[PDB]
């Protein structure tokens, strides 16, 4: 859990502070091919999160 | 499981409690049932280093697999077969813990069939 | 529904003051005015050799830096722990004590050359 | 003071249309009801009974409050957002300067000396300034707190220091 | 363009 | 002893005949000096108390707490040259007078061999002090503050003395090792509880007590700084160091008349710890967070439990240590703000930082955290309250709860949020009230080290 | 319609939809205009002290002093003995303290009869 | 975060106007009273300040917003907010 | 750079989701006034969102890739084994 | 003004990232046997610690 | 002060990614891809199952050692 949950954060945290501190979620959206590697490492700590398999 | 569904929504009185049971003998309807064996003496287990909720009759196939592993170590995947042996075992008594559990529940089944068949008999 | 002349007037007349009063927020380029300031006598090395900073110095460069930070944090620590642990902190008893080495049938004791007994045959069931 | 008719139902279109942000979320839905919010507003604007205006706020804030998001939408630099002051506590007032340390003080030459220069001005202004605010206060008191402009030529709005003066949003 | 920073004084 | 008692006189001439400005310089380091000398006494041995002589001797307690005294008079002398500089030579002087007076009872009454000997010395502390707040204060009721502070324990000061004099006239001599060794089991007869009141009121009466503790926000606040630390840092414990020395002759009429006193002060201290949650004075806060704390040592000793009067000691110093160093943070405002209401003075860490700090790290020694003795102090008594009783940590640590939020809600109050806007007269902290402070919270963090020394005769 | 806001002292009704300020008389015209004036008083007083650029001192507020005033000291002076300060006064006061003795006794009183007999488990306890 | 003058302000503003349909895309002068000159209403009018919190995010407050009548009052109060100097 | 604002004459709400409001309000008869205003959300490089099963499966082409030449490879050595 | 190409942001996160997709393997693979893992269990709560997730 | 970043805001279009972002995005979202059933195929006892569960009706009557019912 140390590894993913902390990760979360600052992959969030690279969001809030690059589009402005928003942490609202109503604020974003297509930051899929808009932030690659953010997008990247935040569905990484989502499916390590829900004990998705070999990992 | 289907036994928590014929206790408390069924007849609880013919489900054997985990707490209750071994109530019937061991040989009750068992002509010469034969004693389980520990072929690691206490003295080598307690001499592992080995937890006690660890310590049970398949640890005797959990011994081993510490020798190895630092015997392999950094190597970490060298003990595969031998791994699955004892957690082979760990099944073997495992499956041996709800035919057991079976068997008093069709030993209370079969008395309670006997007692009432008998008492409306006499 | 509506800056009232006297508001408006108001609000242009706060605006520009403000507007000056930002104007004289700056500073001049060669502030801040620093004043001389002592270096330590060995930093000419690094900035002579920090003069290019080519790709064949930096690395080098970066590894006195990474070097001494070695041995300042690392070296010098782990000196006077381990003169406190193996001479002061071990030479009361029982304050390094540690569990006891776990082996297993078929291993040799060091001290006594001694090797258990193998384990007795096992019931070989696999799978 | 007081708060028209009118002005009140300009902040509750403004608040409905933030809480239907909020519910909407989506662009072109959140465009797509606040049209229809806005249907449902301008058809309601000729009645002559002043009663019925009224009333129609009663059950109309009414709705507002039942309907209003759990969880609205600000932006971070107002009240309640996630950046309310949090810029805060770098800001310093601009008197503290005047504690510094003359050495401090030589280490920014100019930007002190620019201070003097508005310490002077804000000294012979406000003589000239107060003056102004006593020649037209309203009988029985001031009616309003609504500052009066520098009505001569040559002066400054009267009670202008600290407004001009006060620290920056981006103090850092 | 970098402008002034108002702090406290330090030196004391 | 006579190595202490003796230069703590000696300051009071040399004070008077100084020259006119050199009157805080000279008396302050050799001030400083006489504390150095007082630092002999820490030594202890394993068995009975180091016995000058019949005239004086000093314990395993006396020493820890005669020794904060003598550290303690450089303190208010650095504290006070900023409020009084304005005034006269003469006054000045008379100042100073009473300041060195105040002491030398103090250490007289804390090493005194003979009970009665204690006794004089600290009942005569009063009038060093009285003057102090009734002359020097700097508001209006000071003065019904005065009457206050001496009737309140002066009431209790003479059914001691009729105490201790009816001891005297049925075992002998009152001398402290006497009575410890000729004791005498205290019968339930309706006499000896009325004397068991009696030498227990006058020491109970004199920390705080629930019920009897409105002298504290009337003397504490409108005391003058220099003072006011010493009516919270010292003769507290006065009150204190009675209670362990007089609890050897009444036990066990100690063990059963003792519930209504361990029941007023367990409940006590949980009210007294609400009033500071809500309270508007920078000072009564202080002042009333001074009772809970000190109410925790009045139900310590009240057990006579070895852990109890183990972690007593500590604790009485912890806390003597940390209200002055919370009084000069009341002081430091004070000059600038001129007024004491604590909504008055917020944000503070913007316009002071370091005086922000120093706010800081005397808030969480306040807080009891550990390792700093305040919570070696707590801490002990908890589990000797524990082993008398086990709800005893109900009450224990629902204390811990209020003493955290108002300890940070001074804090957050002060320092924290936004400056006050129309201030305009706080400059940079003066580097006598940074050092000063500094001079506080240091030896207490340095006593953590080893407080081995500070644990008391118990230990 | 739909169920509406009841409120309470902790969460009050919002100063929004509450019917007083939907329903306007005259007599309200003035009433809150003159809020308006009095607090311009106040108001620019304040800052016509507060941009005074010779004021080096605390602009006193007069709220600050008479509400640490009333909390404080104008507080027993004007205290009357009556009933519900009485009982309250019983009640909060020495209310706690007996409760406590009774638990505390009630403590004391089960643990020593524990032990004087030995229905107690000690056998490791000698730092008490 | 880079900063912004005024310049690149009414650039963002007088964009901000040109997007409504009913302002006339060639009539943005930068003192268009929105009463007597874009003929809209005052419930459009508040309209325009979300559309402005929006575009630069921030709060306007609204006893703010209908004093604001001018696309240089939106300017000049936007650039006061934001302390904006150049 | 000045940070050159794109020309306005160029975003409309035909093709962007938007362009469905519109009729749907020209049947209500109120005209939509502000449609322009997000066409840039719904158009440009912004547009052609991927399906939320895609971003899970990100990758997925180069994984398989890397799957069979490992996976081959295990199987030349498992039969040389 | 999104944008990730400080390299302080993507090392911080891709160090995470590559700790991630190992990490419990390499964990569990290697300290030694603490537990009993139960091993005769029927399928239907195998399956369910993948299985609740899918919806 | 001085701005000259390697970026530049844009205003209402695609921001300006860069070769390498796009690629170190792409690499480890394949490798964990590649982990995923790389893990799958070299153990499946681990998610799939190891051993069968034996039915509770299969198991015979005398060898669960129960005393016949009619005596
Ligand atoms: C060998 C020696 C090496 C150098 C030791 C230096 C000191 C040290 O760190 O000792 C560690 C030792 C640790 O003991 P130790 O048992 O680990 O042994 C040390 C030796 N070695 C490391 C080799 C094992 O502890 C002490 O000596 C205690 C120091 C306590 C210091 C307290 C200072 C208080 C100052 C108060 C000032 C104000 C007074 C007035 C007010 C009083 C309150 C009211
Ligand atoms: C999403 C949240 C939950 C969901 C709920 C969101 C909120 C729903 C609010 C519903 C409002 C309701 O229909 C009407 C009412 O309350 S009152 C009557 C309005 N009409 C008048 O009072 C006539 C006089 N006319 C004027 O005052 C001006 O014409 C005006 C200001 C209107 C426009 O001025 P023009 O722009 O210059």
């Amino acid at each position: 859990h140390a590894f993913f949950k902390a990760m979360l954060f600052m992959c969030s945290g690279s969001i809030i502070h690059s589009l402005n501190d928003e942490q609202d979620i109503r604020k974003m959206g297509g930051l899929y091919k808009a932030m690659p590697f953010t997008t990247t490492a935040l569905i990484i700590g989502s499916l390590a999160l829900t004990g998705m398999p070999y990992l | 499981g289907a036994h928590l569904a014929r206790r408390y929504l069924g007849d609880a009185s013919k489900e054997p409690d985990p707490l209750r049971m071994p109530t019937f003998p061991p040989d009750y309807g068992f002509p010469e049932r034969k004693e389980r064996e520990m072929v690691a003496t206490q003295q080598e287990m307690n001499d592992a280093q080995l937890m006690l909720q660890q310590r049970d009759y398949c640890a005797h196939y959990l011994i081993q697999l510490l020798k190895c592993k630092r015997d392999s170590f950094p190597n970490f995947l060298a003990c595969k077969h031998e791994q699955h042996d004892w957690d082979y075992c760990e099944h073997l008594d495992y499956v041996k813990r709800m035919k057991e559990f079976e068997r008093e529940r069709r030993l209370l089944q079969r008395k309670k069939r006997r007692e009432q068949r008998e008492a409306e008999m006499a | 529904s509506g800056y009232t002349p006297d508001e408006k007037l108001r609000l242009q007349q706060l605006r520009e003051l403000r507007r000056r009063w930002l104007k004289d927020q700056e500073l001049s380029p060669r502030e801040p005015v620093l004043p001389p300031r002592r270096v330590w006598p060995m930093e000419q090395f690094w900035n002579k050799f920090l003069q290019d900073g080519a790709p064949w110095k930096n690395v080098i460069y970066k590894t006195y830096r990474h070097s001494i930070f070695a041995v300042t944090h690392v070296l010098i620590p782990v000196w006077i722990i381990h003169y406190y642990l193996k001479y002061h902190v071990t030479a009361k008893p029982y304050t390094v004590v540690e569990r006891k080495p776990r082996i297993f049938p078929g291993d040799t004791i060091l001290e006594t050359g001694e090797v258990i007994p193998l384990m007795k045959e096992f019931p070989d069931q696999h799978h | 003071a007081y708060l028209t008719h009118q002005q009140k139902v300009l902040r509750l279109y403004k608040r409905a249309l933030r809480h239907l942000e909020s519910w909407c979320v989506h662009r072109d839905k959140y465009r797509y009801f606040a049209c229809l919010m806005r249907a449902r507003f301008d058809e309601h604007k000729n009645e002559k009974d002043m009663v019925k205006a009224t009333q129609l706020l009663r059950q109309a804030e009414e709705e507002f409050w039942y309907g209003q998001h759990p969880q609205p939408y600000i932006f971070p630099e107002s009240p309640g957002g996630t950046s309310y002051e949090r810029y805060e506590c770098y800001k310093v007032p601009e008197w503290c300067l005047d504690d510094w340390h003359p050495s401090e003080k030589a280490m920014y030459p100019d930007y002190f000396a620019k201070r003097e220069q508005w310490k002077r001005l804000r000294r012979e202004s406000w003589e000239r300034e107060v003056k102004q605010l006593q020649e037209e206060t309203p009988p029985g008191g001031p009616r309003t707190e609504a500052l009066p402009p520098a009505r001569k030529e040559g002066d400054l709005p009267p009670l202008w220091w600290h407004i001009v003066t006060r620290p920056r949003e981006r103090p850092m | 363009k970098r402008l002034f920073i108002i702090k406290p004084s330090g030196f004391y | 002893m006579l190595k202490i008692i003796i230069p703590t006189t000696m300051l009071l001439p040399m004070t008077w005949m100084s020259k006119h400005n050199m009157i805080w310089i000279n008396a302050t380091v050799h001030s400083l000096l006489i504390s150095l000398i007082s630092l002999s006494l820490l030594n202890q041995l394993g068995e009975n108390s180091l016995n000058f002589s019949l005239t004086f001797f000093s314990d395993s307690l006396s020493a820890p707490l005669l020794v904060l005294t003598t550290w303690l008079l450089p303190l208010m002398l650095m504290a006070s040259q900023s409020h009084l500089s304005k005034e006269t030579t003469t006054r000045k002087k008379l100042y100073i007078t009473m300041l060195i007076l105040l002491q030398l009872f103090l250490i007289m009454t804390f090493t005194a061999t003979e009970l009665i000997l204690f006794y004089i010395l600290f009942e005569a502390t009063l009038v060093p002090t009285l003057i102090i707040i009734t002359r020097w204060g700097n508001q209006t009721e000071r003065l019904n503050a005065g009457l206050y502070f001496l009737f309140y324990t002066l009431a209790g000061s003479l059914p001691l003395l009729v105490a201790l004099v009816y001891i005297q006239n049925t075992t002998g001599s009152l001398n402290f090792l006497i009575i410890h060794y000729w004791s005498h089991p205290l019968s339930n007869s309706w006499s000896n509880i009325f004397m068991w009141l009696a030498c227990i009121m006058a020491f109970m009466v004199k920390m705080p007590l629930y019920g009897l503790h409105l002298w504290l926000p009337k003397a504490h606040v409108e005391a003058p700084i220099a003072g006011s630390m010493v009516l919270a840092a010292v003769l507290l414990k006065l009150g204190g160091y009675g209670m362990m020395r007089i609890t050897t002759i009444l036990n066990p009429l100690t063990n059963y008349m003792a519930y209504p006193f361990l029941m007023l002060s367990m409940w006590g201290m949980i009210m007294t710890s609400s009033i500071c949650l809500r309270q508007t004075d920078l000072k009564s806060l202080i002042a009333y967070s001074s009772v809970s704390h000190m109410a925790l040592v009045i139900v310590a000793i009240m057990i006579q439990t070895p852990w109890s009067f183990m972690g007593a000691t500590a604790l009485m110093i912890a806390h003597g240590l940390t209200s002055s160093m919370l009084f000069c943070l009341a002081n430091t405002n004070y000059e600038r703000v001129h007024s004491r209401t604590m909504i008055l003075a917020r944000g503070l860490q913007t316009l002071l930082p370091l005086m922000a700090t120093w706010w800081l790290m005397a808030s969480l020694t306040n807080l009891a955290l550990p390792p700093s003795i305040n919570l070696i102090g707590e801490l002990f008594i908890i589990t000797a309250s524990f082993s008398w009783s086990n709800i005893t940590i109900i009450l224990m640590g629902m204390n811990m709860m209020i003493t955290a939020l108002y300890s940070l809600y001074m804090l957050i109050t002060t320092q924290r949020g936004k400056y006050t806007h129309h201030i305009n007269n706080i400059k940079a902290s003066f580097t006598r009230e940074n050092a000063l402070m500094a001079l506080h919270i240091l030896p207490l963090l340095l006593l953590t080290l080893n407080p081995k020394m500070i644990l008391g005769p118990l230990y | 319609s739909f169920p509406k806001y009841k409120p309470s002292r902790l969460a009050t009704l919002p100063a929004t939809l509450d019917p007083a300020e939907y329903d306007i008389s005259p007599e309200t015209r003035k009433a809150q205009a003159e809020r308006l004036a009095i607090r311009s008083r106040l108001k620019r007083e304040y800052l016509l002290q507060y941009n005074d650029p010779n004021r080096l001192g605390v602009i006193e507020d007069p709220a600050l002093i008479r509400w640490t005033y009333a909390r404080s000291a104008n507080i027993y002076p004007n205290f009357r003995p009556t009933p519900k300060t009485s009982l309250l006064g019983a009640l909060f006061g020495i209310g706690p303290l007996f409760f406590w003795y009774y638990v505390f006794k009630t403590d004391r009183d089960k643990k020593e009869k524990l032990i004087q007999e030995g229905k107690l488990d000690q056998t490791f306890n000698i730092s008490y | 975060a880079p900063p912004l003058t005024l310049e690149a302000i009414k650039d963002r503003v007088l964009y901000v106007l040109k997007l409504y349909d009913k302002i006339d895309p060639e009539k943005l002068s930068v003192n268009s009273h929105f009463m007597k000159d874009l003929g809209l209403d005052s419930l459009d009018q508040v309209e325009i300040i979300m559309a402005m919190e929006d575009e630069f995010g921030f709060e306007i407050p609204d006893i703010d917003a209908e004093k604001l009548m001018c696309p240089q009052e939106i300017v000049d109060y936007i650039a006061d907010k934001k302390d904006v100097y150049e | 750079s000045k940070m050159e604002l794109p020309d306005y004459k160029q975003w409309k709400i035909e093709g962007t989701p938007l362009e469905t409001v519109q009729e749907k309000l020209a049947a209500r008869g109120l005209r939509d006034p502000w449609g322009r205003n997000e066409a840039w959300r719904y158009s440009g490089g912004f547009a052609n969102n991927v399906s939320f099963v895609g971003a899970l499966l990100k990758g997925f082409k180069w994984g398989f890739a890397a799957f069979v030449v490992a996976v081959g490879a295990e199987y030349y050595l498992e039969s040389q084994n | 003004l999104i944008n990730e190409n400080n390299p302080l942001l993507i090392n911080s996160i891709k160090r995470l990232l590559i700790g991630s997709i190992f990490a419990g393997f390499i964990i569990s693979n290697n300290i030694p046997p603490m537990t009993v893992p139960n091993t005769t269990m029927p399928l239907y709560m195998k399956m369910t610690a993948l299985i609740v997730t899918i919806m | 002060a001085g701005g000259g970043v390697h970026i530049e805001p844009r205003y209402r279009q695609f921001p300006q990614l860069t070769r390498s972002q796009l690629i170190q995005a792409e690499f480890f979202s394949a490798t964990m891809w590649f982990w995923i059933l790389w893990r799958f195929w070299h153990d499946s006892d681990a998610v799939l199952g190891h051993f069968p569960y034996p039915d509770p009706s299969q198991w015979t009557d005398e060898e669960l050692g129960i005393l016949p019912d009619d005596e």
